[PDB]
């Protein structure tokens, strides 16, 4: 508490946090400027992928009444908002996209993580390729996607040993096997996968990022549970296999979802 | 309440015998009915000192449980019992979150409970140690017999028989005694045994030799006297309750705490509450904008401060304790370094309590012994002739023994028998001269005539060691002017010499001066018996001069006093330099109270009294103009009759003061004379009759050796090894940490701003939390600890005994200078240094900096598994928040590593870096083990859960190195210009 | 190649072995500071 000195105090910070703040953005700038506009310097930390899925699950649960259409309103919303991004309008002329094997084939390199080319070309995919999936009003549609993470390659697990799916027309090559459980045996699982299959297709992969990809489109896996249990809380675990896919004790969402489905009516 | 027994006492010594019978229906030489003095018992009560009121010891640790902070805490404990319970009900959230949260919340204030329950205990058995004093039984004479009784059925009345050795069980009116000699040293702090008889001699009741006080000890003789007063109505009866049952109150630090409490809550709730209406005008509701409030709690309050403080006082304490300085009071520690006056006692705190031998008047020549403990001053003489005729008498004529079983302790500490004097002269001649006992061996005594209270002298015969002679040799000692008076030659460099009116005069000089020293004078003479009219075994009679007594040859001069303790004068001297005003105030008589004064520096050379002046210009005093006189020097008798104002005016006027004659209710009074004017006081003494004083200063410093226990219990330090340079060292050392725990406050309220903005921004920005809740505590209750501790093995920056005391009104511990320093610039530095961790691990693991803005809700919500980054990535939430909390580690670090420039520059307020250097190896040990906690928290597998922290890769250590650097940079720059402008600007806005 | 799969591992390990062992010796450094003189 001072008199026409205050001006030796508002002067001072006006350029004091002046230069500090100066000096703050003079660091961030630099930092800035040793990273790449294309791949971020460390990637340990999404290091396996995580298994993610389109209906927003509450608290990892899906219950809802047959009885009522709008029950579900909610779920139905998040579907579309993850199914309007498929659509095959948007997909238009052969730039950027590329029609790829109907049929799930191989890696696809785009070159280097550079912009010595212009936009690296992403594949197709129809949102018709998940046929049957208002959606299941009754015995839900669940759609499935694996998170993007730059120049990682999916491997699907090599045929040698025992296998859960045991060899059940596996695409031992070209696929990322999704598989769905939870003894209490009470579901009807069902895969609309690409070339019908209920994998990733390899053909997708690496993911070129964002900037070197805007309107890349990753692939989609819908689970339908047209099951023969009724008002009750069913737990059931979609989850992935692969030499690159781990799961975790903490991470319930690393390489597979938990949910409580719950067509209560 | 306790007015009353701050006046003085009212008696009936000028009563005659049967007067006072009369007065208290009781027999002289019967004495009291068993019958009536029963009745009289159930009257008044009993012969006893009734107990001040205690206070429990549940509230004592109860009322720190609130110190503050303290209940702040419990506010947040049970807030965030707010969210385990509207969790734990609606939105079952299973964990010890926000439940083991709230609990270590309040906890810290239960264990940190001992460490202000350690500040603030009271040794307070002031009462038992008065209650110590009375006797067990009593000698009554009831119905003409007599009997011994429990002390405590002595009722007012009855006869009380008392003899050498035993203590005085009550109040009494001596009606009869023989020999009787009795220590009052309770009273007056003089221990000098003094004559008890049935006839007053003064009209003042502690002067007259007709009562005998209890508290007080019968040290030889036997006397009967009639009990005046029991109990609590005793005289010293009155001391104890009122010494007892004083307000104890707040200590200088205590209020500087309290007072830096205010301006901690203070800005907790300005910006507590600033932070609800921002967070409203923001989109929060009073669920939310509530919630923020009261969570900007523990980013304010330094949870750490409490057990800083107190382990600075206790580590202060302990080197104190390892300088013979014991203190019973953590709060103590400081107020010797906060103390504008010190009231001293004189009498075995100023001085030995011993009577030495000063000075010798011999070869028409005053001589100066040395009189101090060891004997630190220098050789007067040994090559006259004269001297060893007097040091002959003064060994021979005396009776004084060194007690059995001594040899191991030095000379002038040993335990004589005999009176003060006699043991003065033995104690000389031990000293310089070899075994007094060789002495009396060599001359055997045959006959002598002990010191007559009609004769004034004490002479002996003595066998001559000289076997050329082998003949008598007379040797006496006395009045100086009756060893005149006795005269006819004087030994003048070996050979006598008529006694001409010259030096009849040079003598009579000698003897006023010496006198006027306020030391006490005995005269020395000698003669060479004529061996004709005295045979080999002729016979002498000490009942009737079978030998002459007159016409003996003068030999010289000895004066003694009780001088002062060899560092004492020094110790007055520094504390005058530091600015202190030392105040005498003893129960002694003025002559020798303004001696002492004059020696110990109390009083300065060319200072005056108004006595001085009207002497020297032989004037009256009613002519004097007061304010001509510096000095004074105040009779207790004197005192007595002044208004509170009227000292008040002394105390103002006077720079050089003298109280003598007081007694301990005007030790008080001066005391509380001194504190009325603001001052912090000091009172230094040694016996029963200090304590109220003591009780009463803001700090009272007892002696531990020579000290009454009563002393003792009174103080809040003890002076272990009775070295009152001490004194010094302890206003040196309160001094040093006043100061160095401003450092300590500023250190760690410094990192309070680093963690209160990541939260602030979080909310403003909303960006991903940058620090949390666990990471603070690590910081508080880990890595600042040791660091802030530290800091109280910082030195001076300059010689702060050069300094004036602070002024306690205008000079804060905690001032907003610090605030400005911590919080505005320093504390600010830290944020940023913290925030850019926070940008370089996100920004590194793919979210750049500008994407993080509006993104917390999606971050923290917990359903989204597929947070898309920067670059297009994808996260699942526990992935993203691994990434958060690894930012929450770094952040952490960041502090540690900005803390290491906040230790180094907080280590001087003025001085470089460069100056002081960095022999401080506590606060060097501070930096390690801090360093070394941190990456413990970060590497240590199980961590990662225990406490949410993650491991740090390498480059991560170094974000925040310019900022540490910057700080020390800027604050080594903005004390650069400090030392160089000291007038105005910078000081005047920065410093501390 | 299609086999990059170090660009998602890190070493945390070794870290947790290299931080603990540095905390360890700033920690005993730390005393043999201290106890120069007790
Ligand atoms: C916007 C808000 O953000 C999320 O919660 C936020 C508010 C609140 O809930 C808490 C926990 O209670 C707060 C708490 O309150 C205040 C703090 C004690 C605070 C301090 C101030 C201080 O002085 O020392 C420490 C800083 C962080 C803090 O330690 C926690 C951190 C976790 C958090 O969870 C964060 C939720 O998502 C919530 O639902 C949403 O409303
Ligand atoms: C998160 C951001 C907004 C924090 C910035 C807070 C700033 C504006 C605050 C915090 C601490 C404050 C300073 C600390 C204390 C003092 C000393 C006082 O006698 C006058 C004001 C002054 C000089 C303050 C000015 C404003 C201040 C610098
Ligand atoms: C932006 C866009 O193309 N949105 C469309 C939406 O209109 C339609 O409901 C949906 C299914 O046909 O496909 C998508
Ligand atoms: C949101 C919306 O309007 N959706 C419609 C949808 O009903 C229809 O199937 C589609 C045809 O492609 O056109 C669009
Ligand atoms: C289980 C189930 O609902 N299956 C249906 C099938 O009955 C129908 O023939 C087809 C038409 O598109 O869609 C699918
Ligand atoms: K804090
Ligand atoms: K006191
Ligand atoms: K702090
Ligand atoms: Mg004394």
């Amino acid at each position: 508490r001072t008199g026409s000195s205050w001006f030796k105090i508002f002067l001072f910070y006006l350029i004091f946090y002046g230069c500090l703040a100066g000096i703050f953005i003079g660091t961030i700038q630099v930092l800035l400027l040793t990273l790449s506009d294309f791949e971020p310097k460390y990637q340990d930390r999404v290091a396996p992928p995580g298994l993610s899925h389109a209906p927003y699950a509450i608290k990892t649960e899906i219950s809802f009444s047959i009885s009522n259409p709008k029950s579900y309103e909610s779920f139905v919303k998040s579907m579309h908002k993850l199914m309007d991004l498929y659509n095959e309008s948007s997909q238009a002329g052969n730039s950027p996209f590329e029609d790829c094997s109907d049929t799930p084939a191989d890696y696809i390199k785009r070159g280097d993580l550079d912009d010595s080319q212009g936009q690296k070309k992403a594949c197709r995919f129809s949102r018709m390729w998940l046929k049957n999936c208002g959606y299941a009003e009754g015995k839900p549609c669940v759609v499935a996607k694996l998170n993007r993470i730059i120049g990682f390659y999916p491997k699907p697990l090599k045929n040698t040993t025992d296998l859960p799916e045991q060899l059940q027309a596996n695409y031992n090559q070209y696929v990322l096997p999704l598989r769905c459980a939870a003894r209490e045996k009470i579901g009807s699982i069902e895969y609309f996968g690409l070339g019908g299959y209920a994998g990733f297709p390899l053909q997708y992969y690496p993911y070129y990022g964002k900037r070197l990809q805007k309107k890349y489109l990753q692939p989609l896996l819908a689970i339908q549970f047209t099951n023969l249990t009724q008002n009750m809380e069913l737990r059931i675990e979609c989850k992935v296999y692969g030499e690159n896919i781990d799961y975790s004790e903490k991470d319930r969402f690393r390489g597979r979802f938990e949910v409580k489905i719950e067509v209560k009516s | 309440l306790d007015e009353l027994k701050k006046e003085v006492s009212m008696d009936d010594h000028k009563l005659s015998l049967d007067e006072l019978h009369n007065k208290y229906g009781t027999d002289l030489t019967r004495g009291l009915t068993n019958a009536r003095a029963k009745e009289i018992l159930a009257r008044d009560g009993p012969n006893s000192l009734t107990p001040p009121p205690t206070t429990p010891e549940w509230i004592k640790f109860c009322r720190q449980l609130f110190g503050g902070f303290s209940i702040l805490l419990w506010i947040g404990a049970i807030l965030c019992f707010l969210a385990y319970g509207i969790q734990a009900a609606t939105e079952d959230e299973p964990a010890n979150d926000n439940l083991y949260l709230g609990v270590v919340l309040s906890t810290v204030v239960i264990v940190t409970g001992c460490f202000s329950y350690y500040q603030e205990a009271k040794s307070s058995r002031i009462m038992d140690s008065f209650k110590n004093m009375v006797p067990q039984q009593a000698l009554v004479i009831r119905d003409g017999e007599k009997s011994t009784i429990n002390a405590e059925f002595v009722v007012a009345g009855d006869l009380v028989e008392v003899k050498g050795g035993d203590r005085i069980p009550a109040d009494l009116r001596i009606i009869s005694a023989h020999g009787c000699k009795v220590d009052n040293s309770s009273l007056t702090g003089e221990s000098e045994p003094q004559t008890r008889s049935p006839e007053f001699s003064s009209e003042n009741p502690l002067e007259t030799r007709n009562i005998a006080f209890f508290s007080t000890n019968c040290v030889e003789g036997t006397a009967r006297g009639v009990v005046v007063y029991t109990g609590d109505r005793t005289v010293m009866g009155r001391i104890a309750t009122l010494a007892s049952g004083l307000e104890v109150g707040r200590t200088p630090i205590a209020i500087e705490i309290e007072h830096f409490i205010h301006i901690i809550t203070g800005v907790a709730v300005f910006l507590g509450v600033s932070f609800f209406i921002l967070s409203l005008i923001l989109g929060y509701s009073w669920l939310e904008a509530v919630i923020f409030l009261i969570g900007i709690i523990v980013a304010n309050v330094p949870e750490g401060l409490l057990a800083t403080v107190t382990v600075c006082l206790t580590l202060t304490a302990k080197r104190m304790a390892r300088k013979n300085c014991l203190v019973k009071n953590l709060e103590a520690v400081e107020t010797l370094g906060s103390t504008s006056t010190i009231c001293s006692d004189k009498t075995g705190t100023l001085t030995q309590n011993r009577m030495t031998v000063a000075h010798m008047w011999f070869d028409n020549q005053i001589h100066e012994a040395d009189t101090t403990e060891n004997q630190s001053g220098a050789a007067f003489d040994k090559t006259s002739a004269t001297w060893s005729a007097l040091s002959r008498i003064a060994a021979l004529c005396n009776r004084a023994v060194f007690q059995a079983g001594q040899d191991n302790v030095p000379i002038l500490k040993r335990s004589v028998a005999g009176d003060a004097s006699e043991s003065a002269l033995l104690k000389c001649i031990e000293l310089c001269c070899g075994s007094v006992q060789g002495m009396r061996d060599r001359n055997p005594k045959i006959v002598e005539i002990p010191f007559n209270s009609t004769n004034k002298y004490q002479l002996s015969i003595h066998e001559n060691e000289k076997s050329s002679e082998s003949r008598y040799l007379l040797v006496m000692k006395g009045a100086p002017e009756r060893i005149l008076d006795r005269c006819s030659t004087i030994l003048l460099n070996g050979a006598e010499e008529p006694l001409k009116e010259d030096m009849k005069e040079a003598f009579q000089n000698a003897y006023l001066e010496l006198g006027g020293l306020g030391e006490r004078v005995l005269g020395f003479c000698h003669f060479a018996l004529p061996e004709d009219k005295y045979n080999e075994g002729y016979p002498f009679d000490a009942d009737e001069p079978n030998f002459p007594t007159t016409d003996l040859c003068f030999v010289g001069l000895m004066a003694m006093i009780d001088p002062p303790r060899a560092a004492v004068p020094d110790a007055v001297g520094k504390c005058r330099s530091a600015g202190i005003k030392v105040i005498m105030v003893t129960g002694d008589h003025p002559i020798t109270a303004k001696a002492i004064a004059k020696g110990v520096g109390i009083i300065s050379e060319g200072n005056e009294t108004i006595e001085d002046i009207a002497a020297r210009l032989n004037i009256p005093i009613g002519q004097v103009n007061p304010r001509d006189a510096k000095a004074c020097v105040v009779h207790g008798s004197d005192l007595k009759d002044l208004s509170t104002e009227v000292l008040d005016d002394i105390l103002h006027y006077h720079t050089e003061i003298v109280f003598a004659r007081t007694s301990p209710q005007q030790k008080l009074i001066i005391v509380e004379g001194c504190q009325r004017q603001g001052a912090i006081v000091a009172v230094t003494g040694d016996g029963v009759n200090d304590s109220p004083a003591l009780k009463k200063a803001d700090i009272g410093v007892a002696m531990g050796i020579s000290g009454s226990d009563v002393s003792k219990q009174a103080a809040d330090m003890i002076l272990l090894d009775d070295n009152f340079a001490s004194i010094v060292t302890g206003v040196e050392e309160g001094r040093l940490i006043f100061d160095n725990l401003k450092k300590s406050i500023a250190y760690t309220l410094t990192s309070n701003i680093p963690e209160i903005t990541p939260f602030l921004v979080f909310i403003i920005g909303n960006v991903p939390l940058p620090l949390g809740t666990v990471t603070i505590l690590c910081i508080d209750l880990g890595t600042d600890m040791v660091p802030a501790i530290s800091l109280a093995y910082e030195q001076a920056e300059s010689d702060i005994m050069k300094r004036q005391p602070r002024n306690p009104k205008t000079d804060k511990l905690v001032n907003e200078r610090l605030i400005s320093m911590a919080y505005g610039q320093i504390g600010m530095i830290q944020a940023l240094g913290g925030f850019f961790s926070y940008f370089v691990i996100l920004a590194e693991n793919g979210f750049l900096p500008m994407d993080l803005i509006g993104k917390r809700v999606r971050w923290d919500d917990r359903w989204i598994s597929d947070v898309e980054d920067s670059f297009g990535q994808q996260w699942t939430y526990e992935q993203r928040k691994i990434v958060e909390f690894t930012c929450h580690t770094s952040f952490f670090i960041s502090i540690v590593v900005v803390q290491w420039a906040d230790l180094i520059i907080c280590k001087t307020r003025r001085n470089s870096i460069f100056q002081q250097g960095m022999k401080n190896k506590i606060l060097i040990f501070g930096l390690f083990e801090e360093t070394a906690l941190a990456a413990f928290l970060s590497y240590c597998p199980g961590t990662d859960v225990a406490l949410r922290m993650y491991p740090l890769k390498p480059s991560w250590w170094f974000c925040a190195f310019p900022y540490s650097l910057i700080i020390f940079l800027y604050d080594e720059m903005r004390r650069f210009i400090i030392r160089r402008s000291p007038g105005g600007w910078v000081e005047q806005e920065t410093y501390y | 190649g299609p086999d990059n799969d170090e660009r998602f591992t890190y070493d945390y390990y070794r870290l947790r072995v290299v931080g603990l062992i540095v905390a360890a010796v700033l920690c005993v450094i730390g005393i043999i500071i201290l106890l120069a003189g007790k």
